[PDB]
């Protein structure tokens, strides 16, 4: 029935087909530029040419889904588009961008060795995405062939708006950024291996950006000898950040919280509310039609026994505005507490949003914090 | 149902749940058989006196230290200063039993260890608790002992048990003469358990495979009706009233207890609870009321700080019913190592969490008629130590703060000039100055045009090396018009095109048609919050529009060259596989 | 932190079950010596038990007369020493984590992490949340929402659920729309009474010998849907219909239908009828009133 030992050709066809399918969804439904597609044929072309410059009938390829997302991010980053990894994580964990299947339920029957090579390694959630984009960035070289500078400043904007920080922190963190780097940010972390143990927890540019962001908030707020930032407004900031409200975004972050590996975030689904659960089942019947894999008509009548069957919640900048106002009353050692709880909530959001670990993040911001103390002392 | 229509559909009752009241009390993968903390009230003197609620708490470096001290109760339940003792063994359960009220309110307290089995007495007066060490036995056996039960010191060591007695006060030590075993080669897990039943002088012995009753002053042994086909015995504790038995299986809360003077099983139906977790444990609290006698079942774990609660009721026709389930949570990382209990419900207990020397009193209420962060992983990241690493941070903070002042005073006058003829001159010589540099870079893109190895022309997307020309203007709409007429100007083909609006879509999460409305929305948000929000919001929309400001490689006709040419060097039928427009 | 209504993600849990029951076999084998293949796993897991209306248990009498210690340190490590190396052979074939699990359960330590807690799929996690919201809403009397949950759920291809008592009491308290608790139950019996393990305790079962909970509860609860009356010959018409002879509880249902129909020689025949089915209900594991009470109602009838 199914191919033997040269279903490399069919494998790469379901893979490439799934890629162009995803591109279709992001130019169409995400209003990308048509140039992206060509950038994708070039990158997928380079690594296709590199795996078909490889001999063995033993396949040795890993075209996991992380490779799909890896070349999408790679191409997007060459094109300097202000999309970041967390956009992809959100997009795929909310079933909008089709992902979590081989040729989703509807196709082809392949050797179960390759269906496993697809379904396996599916998760991006421990930094698998950063690691696979750096791995691809070795597989074909970032430096001469492409421009692997991240879209830094839009990430800063994304970040300040993602909190409710006043726009001064964009320039604050932008400045600490310039202070340690002078704004040079790469994509490879590659020396093909598994092995690594120092220097290289922190050289995926983004993770360092978040690290500078956190640091900035901590330093800045704990050394406003001016007293520009009230002992209270740090609390009011924490509370406007904490109040679970139903916008497209936060609903999304809940949807990602559901498939994040570690507690607490699943205790976070515990502390959600009937409308969150409802819109959840909604997204379940919508985007888990993207499922995977006589009595049949007996179940068409069996299910047909029970019926299958002024806009309320607000937009993103609406919520953003209203918490910006919820703090609009702007104009002693236990304020360190307020600094800490704010930093830890911000951290939480970053951990679920950028699919990394608690320990990963704090490793990075620890390392790069000592990397600022060292070039400051 | 059963009785209502044996006589000849919602509930009994409406829907009520769980609330907290918290307090501090005192401060100090394969797991094993342990559980080590108690508090119970007795009075020694019994010269017509009362009981004293005492704690046997545990102090750890190696867990060498056993500590006994009094508790004075109140609505605010505290302690009074501490009393202490050590042992060279690693210490496991402190247990202080109490036979129910057929008789008396009981004496003193016992512990199981790494080698040893010890039992202490106590006298007390005037806020001191002086105990005495009723003598250890390191072993006869070279065998660790699972559980102690209680005047009768009963030990269980993995698959064999012994009934024993304790000396009287002083200084002869503890002996036994009745013994047995429940050994089962094919149960690998080490925990067994002895707790007896009805006070009849008959015991219960347990392993994760089965439950054996042993009438031990005759000769009697029984394996009670299930065994080990689908679930493990998970825990068992005698729900305090003598003739009462509470057993956690996997996915079942079992209320055993006699409804005959002789020992029992109850298959009076039960509730079920849903994991594969080996680490589950249980404890009951027992509240009294006129029409019923109800029992709250706390099943807790070593994996998640959540507590899983069910409730039963004893209307003494030996009537038992069940209402509905409820579960509460608990805080950061870690999990309960000890949960111990003592028209609304109040139920109160203490918890100790995995690897946290704290002991927290909790109380739970029915209705409502009436983070202090030390995350050592982040504080170590925020407080950094030395004084020069304090004034270091402050130094950097000042550097940037005065820098920001430079930004404000700098841009201010640039804001003064809007729609001026000066800013017009600047937008002209700016726009087409940049156009000249762009053409130059396009010529040096013609010289290297035949690379055909890549399709990313070097260091492209820029203002292209004139940097002061960016900043100086300060009018978003005339700048958007500059860019629209620059894109218009370089419409001479083989040049990049990229539509911003469709990308600001990603920024504000709604359709952002104009480069201006972007500035409006940000400006509303920040005008609520900052002075010179117009200056910053303008400086940041300028910074964004620059960070994105496209000028990538020569356009769509240039990439297809390298597209096909890399689609050449590849061997022939990967080239046959390379496929556009699937379906 | 609650049970999941999905078949558990597989490989490592199954090969761990292998190591476990295989070592179990070697230890218990040598233990009976000292007291003197999917199918190997199958026999192995096999030979092992697999004032109000209390369905009482079997209490303590007619049982053994104790044992005295079998297992000292030296004697146990005697039994343990050899089967652990036999285990050293296929441990070399399993995975390092699996090997560690074998080492720890065989020391007697119990693993920190649940099967769920280490599980690792989009569609199934979504179904988990769906089903969860079903059970939650049904608990919350939110029969409208709960109904939406149920319809959207049954739509899905993914998993069959024993979860059936969940839907029995679910549609029961729902009353909302869908072909109801009785329809579901009689469906359960019609599909699963013919040839046409892990998951299964008694509250969901197969129709070789007693399917219990749902059947007896629709039985009694339907007789209470006659408590609505004062339907019966219907309920005992389809309690008459099925052969699943190990019940007797439907014999007491039957005789209860005759006592309810007995509330002239016709009423006589109904009273002789209940008199018969109470003894052909002494056929099996007894449901007993003092039953001279049953007869005393029958003499209040004999008036």
């Amino acid at each position: 029935k199914l191919i033997g030992h040269e279903a490399k050709l069919l494998f790469l066809k379901s893979f490439q087909f799934i890629l162009k399918r995803q591109i279709r969804w992001l130019i169409t439904e995400m209003r990308f530029p048509k140039e992206f597609e060509h950038v994708a044929k070039i990158i997928w072309l380079k690594i296709l040419k590199t795996i078909n410059d490889q001999p063995q009938e033993e396949l040795k390829l890993q075209l996991h889904m992380t490779s799909t997302i890896s070349i999408l991010y790679l191409a997007s980053t060459h094109l300097s588009l202000p999309v970041y990894t967390c956009d992809y994580i959100k997009w795929i964990c909310t079933a909008k961008m089709p992902y979590f299947q081989a040729s989703e339920i509807l196709r082809i029957q392949l050797p179960n060795y390759y269906v496993s090579i697809l379904e396996g390694s599916i998760s991006p959630f421990n930094g698998q995405l950063y690691n696979k984009i750096a791995l691809t960035c070795g597989m074909i070289h970032f430096k001469e062939f492409f421009n692997s500078e991240i879209s830094c400043q839009g990430l800063l904007l994304k970040l300040v708006m993602q909190c409710a920080l006043p726009p001064e922190f964009y320039f604050y963190t932008k400045q600490v950024i310039e202070f340690e780097e002078t704004d040079i940010r790469n994509l490879t972390l590659w020396e093909r291996t598994d092995e690594r143990h120092t220097g290289r927890v922190s050289n995926h540019a983004e993770l360092r950006v978040l690290s500078y962001f956190m640091l900035t908030i901590n330093w800045m707020l704990s050394f406003d000898r001016d007293r520009q930032y009230p002992l209270k407004w740090i609390l009011s900031l924490t509370e406007s950040l904490t109040q679970r409200t139903t916008t497209s975004e936060s609903i999304g972050r809940n949807i990602v919280k559901v498939v994040y590996p570690d507690k607490p975030t699943s205790s976070d689904y515990f502390q959600w509310s009937e409308e969150e659960t409802l819109e959840f089942l909604k997204w379940m019947e919508k985007q888990f039609l993207p499922t995977q894999t006589d009595q049949k008509i007996a179940r068409r009548k069996l299910y047909k026994i029970f019926p299958l069957d002024s806009t309320h919640q607000l937009t993103f900048i609406e919520d953003l505005q209203e918490r910006y106002a919820k703090q609009t009353p702007f104009f002693p050692p236990a304020r360190k507490e307020a600094i800490g709880r704010l930093l830890t909530h911000i951290a939480s959001q970053l951990l679920v949003d950028f699919a990394i670990s608690k320990e990963q993040l704090k490793d990075c911001i620890s390392r790069i914090k000592n990397a600022c103390l060292h070039r400051m002392n | 149902v059963q009785g209502a229509s044996l006589y000849c559909t919602l509930a009994e009752d409406a829907l009520d749940l769980h609330i907290v009241v918290k307090s501090l009390l005192c401060d100090t993968s394969q797991y094993i058989q342990t559980a080590s903390d108690l508090r119970n009230y007795r009075d020694g003197t019994e010269i017509i006196a009362y009981a004293s609620g005492k704690t046997g708490s545990v102090l750890n470096i190696a867990v060498l230290t056993r500590q006994n001290t009094l508790h004075l109760n109140r609505h605010n339940n505290v302690t009074s200063i501490e009393l202490h003792s050590p042992i060279k063994s690693i210490k496991i359960p402190g247990a202080s039993e109490s036979i129910g009220r057929r008789s008396n309110l009981v004496g003193i307290i016992t512990e199981n260890s790494f080698q040893i089995f010890r039992i202490e007495s106590v006298h007390s007066r005037s806020c001191d608790v002086m105990v005495s060490s009723s003598e250890p036995l390191y072993f006869v056996e070279i065998d660790d002992l699972q559980v102690v039960d209680f005047q009768f010191a009963i030990i269980d060591i993995k698959g064999n048990w012994s009934i024993g007695r304790i000396p009287k006060n002083f200084n002869n030590q503890l002996i036994d003469n009745l013994h047995g075993t429940i050994f089962d080669p094919e149960e690998l897990s080490s925990w067994k358990r002895i707790e007896w039943f009805s006070h009849f002088q008959k015991i219960l012995v347990f392993d994760r495979s089965k439950m054996i009753e042993i009438d031990f002053m005759n000769n009697w042994q029984t394996e009670v009706v299930q065994a080990k086909a689908w679930s493990n015995i998970r825990d068992y504790k005698r729900i305090d009233d003598k003739n009462g038995i509470l057993l956690t299986s996997r996915e079942i809360i079992i209320v055993g207890a006699s409804e005959s003077n002789d020992p029992v099983r109850r298959i009076s139906w039960k509730h079920d609870l849903d994991p594969d977790d080996t680490t589950l444990r249980i404890t009951v609290q027992k509240v009294k009321k006129p029409d019923h006698i109800l029992l709250v079942a706390f099943v807790y774990s070593m994996r998640h700080k959540r507590i899983y609660m069910h409730v039963f009721s004893h209307r003494k026709a030996n009537l038992f019913q069940s209402l509905g389930c409820s579960t509460v949570l608990e805080i950061p990382g870690g999990t309960p190592t000890g949960i111990e209990t003592i028209f609304e419900l109040v139920v109160d207990f203490l918890v100790k969490l995995r690897n946290s020397s704290e002991v927290y009193y909790y109380a739970l209420s029915n209705t409502q008629n009436s983070i202090i962060v030390d995350h050592p992983e982040w504080a170590s990241l925020f407080n950094n130590a030395d004084e020069r690493e304090k004034e270091s941070i402050g130094a950097l903070v000042s550097q940037i703060k005065l820098k920001e002042r430079e930004r404000i005073s700098r841009v201010q006058n640039l804001i003064e000039h809007e729609n001026s003829h000066d800013e017009d001159k600047y937008l002209q010589d700016l726009g087409y100055r940049l156009s000249i540099a762009t053409n130059e870079l396009l010529e040096s893109w013609q010289k290297t045009k035949d690379e055909s190895i890549l399709s990313g022309s070097l260091s492209h997307s820029k203002l292209k090396n004139l940097l002061e020309n960016s900043d100086s203007f300060a009018s978003i709409p005339e700048f958007s018009s500059l860019l629209d007429q620059f894109f218009q100007y370089y419409q001479d083909q083989d040049v990049t095109f990229i539509g911003f609006e469709k990308l600001l879509h990603l920024f504000l999460h709604e359709d952002v048609p104009g480069l201006d409305i972007f500035y409006n929305k940000l400006l509303q948000c920040w005008v609520l919050v900052s002075p010179q929000a117009e200056l910053l919001t303008k400086e940041i929309v300028k910074d964004i529009i620059w960070s994105l400001a496209r000028l990538e490689k020569p356009s769509l006709f240039e990439p297809i060259q390298n597209e096909i040419s890399r689609s050449l060097s590849g061997p022939y039928q990967d080239i046959i596989s390379s496929w556009d427009m699937d379906d | 932190m609650f049970e999941v209504p999905i078949t558990l993600t597989n490989r490592k849990f199954a090969q761990r079950r292998k190591l476990k029951y295989q070592y179990i076999n070697y230890i218990s084998r040598r233990f009976d010596r000292i007291s003197k293949q999917q199918k190997k796993r199958r026999r192995e897991r096999h030979w092992r038990s697999v004032s109000f209306e209390i369905w009482r248990t079997v209490s303590s009498q007619n049982k053994q007369p104790i044992n005295k210690q079998k297992m000292t340190y030296h004697n146990f490590k005697k039994i343990e020493k050899i089967p652990l190396r036999k285990m050293e052979i296929p441990l070399l074939h399993c995975t390092k984590e699996n090997k560690l699990y074998f080492q720890s359960i065989s020391r007697g330590l119990e693993p920190l992490k649940t099967s769920t807690s280490e599980v690792r799929n989009y569609r199934t996690r979504h179904i988990v949340t769906l089903t969860d919201l079903l059970h939650l809403n049904v608990s919350r009397h939110n029969w409208s929402l709960a109904y939406k949950i149920f319809a959207t759920l049954i739509r899905i291809p993914g998993v069959q659920i024993k979860s059936l008592w969940g839907i029995g009491v679910e549609i029961l308290d729902n009353l909302s729309n869908s072909s109801s608790g009785l329809d579901f139950l009689q469906w359960m019996c019609q599909i699963y009474s013919s040839k046409s393990r892990s998951i299964v305790p008694p509250f969901q079962t197969g129709s070789r010998t007693h399917t219990a909970k749902f059947a007896i509860t629709y039985l009694w609860s339907s007789l209470i849907n006659c408590q609505k009356s004062m339907l019966i010959d219907k309920i005992s018409e389809w309690v008459l219909t099925p052969p699943f002879m190990e019940d007797a509880e439907v014999w007491f249902i039957y005789a209860s239908c005759h006592l309810l129909k007995a509330d002239i020689n016709q009423v006589i025949k109904h009273i002789h009828y209940v008199r018969t089915f109470l003894k052909i209900c002494l056929d099996k594991g007894g449901f007993a009133v003092p039953s001279r009470l049953i007869e005393n109602q029958l003499k209040s009838f004999e008036s």
